[PDB]
């Protein structure tokens, strides 16, 4: 078991994670006939997907695997908490870790921390806003719905794309690969909100390596290897970009 | 996959019921203002 | 023959550049007696390494290949320029490009630019010190001396380690790989000097991927996959780190 | 490998003789301060 797993993790270290991702995304972009339906159906059976929650519950009505993978949910099935003083969950999934940011240190697994500055690609200014703050980390399974929504009202201020690796973020590697989320390719979004500044960070993984936001479209791929920054005004301004509590902000996808 | 959220030091309190591996459904509550 | 230079580029894309780097560094750090002397000697004639400038001209004086690679030069053969108004070259080799940072863009090759902010891992504050500044890019070939020295007196202020790829830096990849130097693994050095702020950036390559500074030792390996930032006081404060024009500040090594 | 130097905007003039493919040797002149 402990050595079975150290083989499972050598597999993480040995199989070419980016190549497998470009292959998956290549085929998940293709409009193949019965083939994409076949792959969807097995995926659905294997992972026990719940198509009754899908807006379009028939696997035949998805033109590609990716379209299925990013399928819209039924508006009725995810009601948004209407109190203006509570913040809603941003994504379907399960909580990995959550709590207090112990002076720049965030918990990855018990016996594994990572720094706020590492997660934030070296940006001490942005790291300053959240030192001794709170964090929540959410893991979206392949079963789950793969779009992400706003936990409260927000004015978009800053977006940063960070190049990085494509380790799996199954929770085996969460307990042995140091700096998992500070190492994997990811996209950082900073909001002004009535609860202070707020960050929502979208971390890729092997296969599920493509990340988009509603204001930008697909951010990666292509994988250009460099860090990119975009900024937006303070709100109530020309060019300002805002979203309200529970609005779709981005999504995950194969490639 | 993974979304990480970060909040300011004293501006937010989060549900006492929520721990690791707690199911997360989009609309439900995650934290409440300290005000 | 654009068949053969594209053949080489194809190899840049496919061969597992990091594993070859460790493998080469594992061998380069083995004290294997007659076998390391055999490699040094083959290396010396293939690349026409001039041993007469080395403190230790006898290839038998080197216990590992790495120790040969970072071999000290004879004190007599690199006279520093005495003029305190003149900045001197930091490294042996050939100039790749130099000139005027044209509003944050640095020239890499004909028809290839890269941004100050990409070169600096997104540090836009530090990128602001050098807009419309001046840049020099020096290639150290396998033949040259592989330590690098201060171009002038300076007080260390910041050092940034940036994870990155391990592309080969040569005059073919420079003309074809976009963002070569903002993608490859590198260590950033920021100094206070009588000429203002100055950066000396050491960027690795395939096989030659190990990077050390005189004040911290070997920075890579390990390759921990995250951005680390170190800071130092301004000068005549306890802890300040100072280095004279022509002093050794770091070096490149295999693996 | 490769060493890259950045100098601040108006603070330094490059030796007018240097160009792409000029041999460099530690301690030879590279740039001289302005004014």
């Amino acid at each position: 078991d402990p050595m079975l797993n150290s083989f499972k993790l050598s597999l993480q270290y040995i199989l070419p994670k980016l190549w497998l991702t470009r292959l998956a995304g290549w085929g998940a972009s293709k409009r193949a006939g019965w083939l994409t339906k076949l792959v969807i159906d097995l995926f659905v059976k294997y992972y026990k997907v719940d198509m009754k929650e899908a807006q379009k519950p028939d696997t035949a009505s998805y033109r590609t695997f990716n379209e299925f993978f990013v399928r819209p949910l039924r508006d009725e099935v995810r009601p948004i908490d209407t109190d203006p003083n509570v913040l809603v969950m941003p994504a379907d999934g399960v909580i990995s870790q959550l709590g207090k940011i112990e002076e720049d240190k965030i918990l990855q697994a018990k016996g594994h921390n990572y720094s706020l500055e590492a997660l934030l690609a070296g940006n001490y200014l942005m790291a300053d806003l959240f030192r001794n703050g709170t964090f929540v980390t959410t893991y979206l399974s392949p079963r789950d719905y793969h779009r992400v929504h706003m936990p409260c009202n927000g004015i978009l201020r800053e977006m940063i794309y960070v190049p990085g690796d494509l380790f799996s973020v199954n929770h085996l590697t969460a307990q042995n690969v140091p700096n998992l989320f500070a190492r994997n390719e990811r996209v950082i979004c900073l909001f002004d909100t009535e609860f202070g500044p707020m960050a929502q960070i979208l971390v890729g993984a092997t296969i599920v390596g493509s990340i988009e936001t509603v204001w930008a479209g697909t951010i990666t791929p292509p994988r250009e290897g460099i860090i990119k920054r975009w900024t937006w005004p303070a709100g109530e301004n020309d060019g300002s970009v805002a979203l309200l509590k529970g609005q779709e902000m981005g999504r995950f996808k194969l490639g | 996959x993974t979304v990480i959220n970060l909040f300011a030091p004293g501006k937010v309190n989060l549900v006492e019921q929520l721990e690791s591996l707690s199911v997360t459904k989009i609309g439900q509550p995650l934290a409440v203002s300290t005000e």
